[PDB]
């Protein structure tokens, strides 16, 4: 069959794996609720790179107006879950 | 009757008189929607009425070409089409209105 | 996905400096994108640092196949800005050498076009005539092509004794060389297969695309600047304007051959009507005095010194002056700020617009057809890039 | 009022959005440029260079100037994607044959007169 | 005033003046000035917004029929608030006449592209953008035409130096052509040519 | 006044149609072209036997530059710098000072022959016929540096070519 029924936990884990490969984010002080600008100190350009890596990982494009709101891993998880129609 | 206009891409027009009458009538109809005091309206109506009367007054195509001073009645038809398109664009643009802005003080001063 | 190809610059049919990015489906040409500037030397900016005399030789090197015609266009622009008149004998010499120059250019265009197509022999026959014509250039000026002979105010020097007879001797024989070229090409079925209905352009499209010269007259447009807007003494010579009917390569080639014949006619009239008199304007604030006068009289020495150091001041103003150069309308937009150096000099070259029309002209054709169309546009990149 | 005609953007937000689009396009393009031009740099080097070029103009606060900068960046990207640029043009961004010019006062004093 | 002096043509001067008045009457919204030079050349100075409506008129009106765009160029005048003068030279074959249309812009204000009026304008506008930095709105394909790939600056601006900023050479360590800051074995020698005495009294300006 | 170049019509009589068919099937115009090339084959060629034979040149021909002298051996050049001012390529560099006997003479006279465009404006501008473009055109070199002429090189050129230069000037100066 096709891909298994991806869930919120898998989405969060893959998002965290993608983020921990970013060289400007501290691997062990990153949480599901961390803010890229306030806590990680990431710049606006850095955020764009993070969303591009997310697009690569999850295989679907994210437009600029949607990508601007995503400011923490939890927002990215909720966006992906809403787009993929996943409630668990 | 004429074999070729001699110009590449310009076809020979059968019944040029009727085509010209239609085009000049359409031009006058479009110009009727332009304000009466606009110089474009009065000038174009004057020249269009001259050409329309000249077309109605001479049934020979060669003599009509000689009178119109327009160079080979097919090009007269093309020029009428161009004038009709311009008249529609001018109705949209309304250039009869006052100048939008005065240039800066020394915009056109030459030398320096 | 179409295949993308670099046609030139290092290509035989690319004229040395043209890089053409071509999108092809097989050999069908889906798109032509000419990339130019490989011979952009910044002429227009360099001229802003020269006097008008110092700027004159830059025009020899724009369309290096038609030198004296460029000189004449620039000289006419400067003379219009100066409000002066060249002497009649200078104007007759100018027209004569302009027609010799048209002969040179049409030989180059027709024979190189034939060489792209594949007929290599007429190039060799006609380039000896070009050589003889080069001697006429060198005898009048000391240089085979970059003469700098035609200057604002007239010409630099008078004709040497015996030049007119030799020009007559060449002119009474050139018609047979034209006949041999036409015997090789005009009725040949391979040549017609390579040229007929290739690069057909309509009259309306030719006008809207900025075309000039044969690129107009091949499509039936009855226009020639020598007839409609004459300069020098062109309103005193009789000639005919060749007019095409199909707007294709074959009609344009026929037009160029007939223009060569009409140039022979004009040259004959110029040879028989050359008047006596001075050869530059008798105004030492513009044209330099004779060397004997410079070494004898105080005013002549002062004016020589000033004209060769500072140059003449030109009254402020701007002119667009155009001529019927062998490749089409060649124009100069010259802006004078009142000083002895031009403020701005925009050069209008017919090949610029003609090459901008190449992608439109190549629609529905093959690679060899595009080679033929490049040849039929008569492009020199010295004037295209400037 | 200032009565100024825009180019593309009315304020700084739309200009910043266009900047982000151009940055995404360049970031995506860099690996293809490394492969096609046969460069000896890494993809990280190219992206770091792209970032550096963008950062060079971070101080601009005029939306029209930002729009024109984005237009020029789009022109450069189109030149790169179509391989109109050669390897020399791409490598010109790195200045690999220019000697390092000193910045402190003393070295400039020793070497010459330029301030 | 005989052989040396260029002759005048009053007939053409009057005809051009009348046609300039005609054009100014028809398009008062955009026409700012009309001039006829003494060598019989007609110039129409317009507001930038009227680039398309004026050109179209001059192309399509039955009494104008300026079907040919001979040339389109720009002139840089740094002392003006609007730096760049945009010049259109048009030719009418039907009436055997020429006309010049002039407008202005600065570094940051786009000019409407006229490719929908004259296709010939395409490359010309590219050249202007290449040489002066004037952006043309709604141009189908606007990019450099004359300069090298990646070239920075607009060479035809008056403040751009004649030799530019960079030059090229082949370097063997990297096995390629490289660009480096320009150094000249002989510096171009600036000449001061202007005479300190006025040449043309007819063009004297008020002394402020 | 104009003419048409391709506006003719073929006659449709059986004679002309059969002649056209014979041309199509028997390739008559191709044979005509072959005959033209065969005729050229038996003509005398236009090639000259260089370097034993040379192309004709005029007294006005512009060649390698030279600096000239008066018949007493004194240099003609008096360092007015008109040639330097007029030079369109800025190929001339001149430095001057009073000589030991007080004469106005150059200490530096350089022509960059890789900058030069060989226009002859320098010799037109010169008031004393000091700098000229001579008749020599065969002076190719193996290095760039040899084409940067100093004053000694130009004086040597004048001394070497004066016999020809004076005759050419005598031939042409009544036109100048
Ligand atoms: C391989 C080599 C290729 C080289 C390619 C070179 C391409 C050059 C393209 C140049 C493009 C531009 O200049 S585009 C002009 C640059 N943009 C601005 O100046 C706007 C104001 N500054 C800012 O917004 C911030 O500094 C910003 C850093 C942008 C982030 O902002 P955020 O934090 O709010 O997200
Ligand atoms: S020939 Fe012309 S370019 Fe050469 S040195 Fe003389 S003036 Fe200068
Ligand atoms: S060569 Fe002639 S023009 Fe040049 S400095 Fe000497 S005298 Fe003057």
């Amino acid at each position: 069959s096709d891909a298994p029924p991806l869930t919120l936990e898998a989405i969060k884990d893959r998002v965290l794996y993608v983020l921990k490969l970013y060289d400007k984010i501290d691997p062990e002080k990153l949480s599901v609720n961390s803010h890229f600008m306030k806590d990680l100190g990431l710049d606006s350009l850095d955020q764009v790179e993070i969303i591009m890596a997310m697009e690569d990982e999850f295989g679907f494009e994210i437009p600029d107006i949607d990508a601007e709101k995503l400011m923490c891993p939890q927002e990215i998880v909720d966006y992906i879950a809403d787009k993929k129609d996943v409630y668990e | 009757l004429k074999k070729t206009t001699g110009l590449v891409g310009l076809a020979v027009c059968e019944t040029p008189h009727e085509r010209l009458k239609i085009l000049y009538t359409k031009i006058l109809d479009v110009l009727g929607q332009i304000p009466k005091n606009a110089a474009y309206r009065k000038y174009t109506e004057q020249i269009t009425n001259e050409k329309l009367g000249m077309v109605k007054a001479e049934p020979d195509v060669k003599k009509l070409e000689e009178q119109l001073q327009g160079g080979q009645i097919e090009e007269v038809i093309l020029q009428a089409e161009n004038e009709l398109s311009l008249a529609r664009k001018m109705l949209r643009w309304k250039p009869w209105e006052p100048l939008v802005e005065e240039p800066p003080a020394n915009q056109w001063k030459w030398p320096i | 996905s179409n295949l993308t190809l670099n046609f030139g610059p290092q290509h035989p049919a690319a004229h040395g400096v043209l890089r053409l990015v071509m999108e092809l489906s097989g050999e069908m040409v889906r798109k032509c994108d000419p990339h130019i500037g490989l011979l952009h030397r910044g002429t227009e900016k360099l001229i802003e640092y020269k006097t008008y005399l110092q700027a004159l030789p830059y025009f020899d090197r724009l369309d290096y196949v038609s030198m004296m015609c460029n000189e004449q266009a620039y000289s006419l622009a400067v003379e219009k800005l100066l409000n002066i008149q060249p002497p009649p004998r200078a104007q007759w010499i100018r027209v004569l050498f302009g027609e010799i120059t048209r002969l040179l250019n049409h030989i180059m265009a027709v024979t190189t076009h034939a060489l792209d197509i594949g007929a290599m022999t007429p190039f060799f026959w006609m380039f000896e005539e070009r050589e003889k014509m080069f001697e006429f250039y060198e005898r009048v000026s000391g240089a085979r092509m970059h003469a700098a002979y035609i200057r604002p105010g007239g010409v630099h020097q008078d004709l040497p004794l015996g030049l007119l007879d030799d020009i007559y001797e060449f002119s009474k024989n050139f018609s047979f060389r034209i006949d041999e070229l036409e015997e090789m090409l005009t009725n040949n079925r391979i040549w017609r297969n390579r040229t007929v209905d290739i690069g057909v352009v309509t009259a309306e499209d030719a006008l809207n695309y900025g075309f000039s010269g044969v690129m107009l007259r091949g499509s039936g447009i009855q226009w020639d600047l020598r007839k409609t807007q004459p300069y020098d003494v062109y309103d005193q010579v009789e000639f005919d304007v060749p007019i095409g009917s199909r707007g294709d390569c074959y009609d344009r080639y026929l037009c160029r051959v007939e223009e060569m014949r009409q140039s022979l006619r004009i040259i004959s009239q110029c040879l028989n009507k050359m008047p006596p008199g001075e050869i530059k304007v008798d105004d030492a604030k513009v044209s330099p005095p004779k060397r004997a006068e410079m070494k004898t009289s105080m005013e002549s020495l002062i004016h020589h010194f000033k004209l060769y150091t500072e140059g003449y001041q030109v009254p402020p103003g701007a002119t667009y002056t155009a001529i019927e150069a062998p490749k089409g309308e060649f124009g100069v937009y010259l802006v004078s700020d009142g000083s002895s150096r031009p403020y701005r000099c925009k050069i209008k070259a017919p090949g610029f617009a003609h090459l901008a029309g190449l992608d439109k002209m190549s629609k529905g054709h093959m690679l060899a057809d595009v080679v033929a169309i490049i040849g039929t546009q008569d492009i020199v990149f010295g004037e295209v890039d400037r | 009022g200032t009565s100024v005609k825009p180019i593309f953007s009315r304020d700084m937000n739309e200009a910043k959005r266009r900047v982000r689009e151009l940055y995404r396009a360049w970031y995506r393009e860099v690996p293809n440029t490394v492969h096609l031009f046969q460069l000896d740099i890494s993809v990280k080097q190219g992206r770091d260079k792209v970032r550096e070029m963008f950062m060079k103009n971070a101080h601009v606060t005029d939306p029209r100037v930002v729009d024109l900068l984005v237009i020029k960046g789009k022109m450069e990207l189109e030149e790169t994607i179509n391989v109109w640029k050669q390897r020399t043009h791409i490598m010109r961004f790195f200045h690999e044959t220019e000697a390092p010019r000193p910045t402190d006062f003393l070295s400039k004093f020793y070497v010459g007169h330029d301030p | 005033t005989r052989p040396t002096i260029r002759p005048r043509n009053d007939v053409v001067h009057k005809q051009l003046s009348a046609f300039g008045q005609y054009v100014a009457e028809i398009l008062p919204k955009y026409v700012q000035q009309v001039q006829v030079s003494c060598f019989n050349e007609l110039e129409i100075f317009i507001h930038p917004d009227g680039v398309i409506p004026v050109l179209t008129f001059l192309r399509d009106h039955t009494n104008a029929q300026f079907k040919s765009l001979a040339d389109l160029t720009a002139v840089d005048v740094p002392t003006r608030q609007n730096r760049f003068e945009i010049v259109y030279n048009l030719l009418s074959l039907r009436f055997n006449s020429r006309i010049r249309v002039k407008t202005y812009t600065d570094e940051l204000t786009p000019i409407e592209s006229s490719v929908t009026v004259y296709k010939a304008a395409n490359w010309y506008e590219r050249e202007i953008w290449d040489m002066f930095g004037v952006f043309f709105a709604n141009h189908p394909d606007l990019r450099r035409i004359l300069t090298d790939y990646g070239f920075e600056g607009h060479p035809f601006r008056k403040d751009f130096p004649l030799s530019g900023y960079v030059e090229l050479r082949y370097d063997d360590e990297v096995k390629r052509v490289v660009a480096e800051p320009v150094e000249l074995a002989q510096e171009f020698r600036k000449f001061d040519l202007n005479s300190p005495w006025e040449a043309f009294p007819a063009y004297r300006q008020p002394p402020e | 006044t104009y003419k048409f170049v391709n506006m003719r019509e073929p006659s449709m009589d059986m004679k002309s149609v059969t002649d056209r068919a014979a041309q199509t099937l028997l390739w008559t115009e191709l044979v005509r072209g072959l005959g033209m090339t065969l005729s050229y084959l038996f003509r005398e060629p236009a090639t000259i036997n260089y370097p034993f034979e040379k192309g004709p040149l005029s007294p006005r021909f512009r060649g390698e530059h030279a600096l000239r002298r008066y018949p007493s051996g004194e240099e003609r050049c008096i360092a007015c710098k008109l040639c330097e001012a007029v030079c369109p390529a800025q190929a001339i560099t001149i430095e001057a000072e009073p000589r030991a006997d007080g004469s106005r003479r150059t200490t530096r006279y350089d022509i960059d022959m890789t900058k030069c465009i060989y226009c002859g404006f320098c010799q037109e501008a010169c008031p004393v016929d000091a700098i000229v473009e001579g008749p020599n055109f065969e002076f190719s070199t193996e290095t760039h540096e040899e084409l940067l002429y100093n004053k000694e090189k130009l004086l040597n050129n004048g001394d070497k070519w004066e016999a020809e230069i004076a005759a050419n000037i005598q031939a042409d100066y009544l036109y100048r």
